[PDB]
């Protein structure tokens, strides 16, 4: 149940 | 000139955002909310437990890189 990496840029 | 926040909700899942210093955190704030499926308004943006208005930015709020927004609801 392990989370992915999310990153959004803005 | 950007860097990496986390934003953390109460159910401990975290969202990272890469943003300009300079930039006010209402699209943060937007964008986060978009994700979770709720209402802008539902929700408070806490830095430091102090709570991140629409028009702050993190030059003003003194954040750095890694630091941690925490979501609650409103």
């Amino acid at each position: 149940g392990e989370a992915e990496e999310r990153i959004i840029s803005l | 000139e950007y860097i990496k926040l986390k934003v953390i909700g109460q159910d401990s899942s975290e969202i990272h955002f890469k943003v300009k210093m300079t930039t006010h955190l209402k699209k943060l704030k937007e964008s986060y909310a978009q994700r979770q499926g709720v209402p802008m308004n539902s929700l408070r943006f806490l830095f430091e437990g102090q709570r991140i208005a629409d028009n702050h930015t993190p030059k003003e709020l003194g954040m750095e890189e890694e630091d941690v927004i925490e979501v609650y609801q409103e």
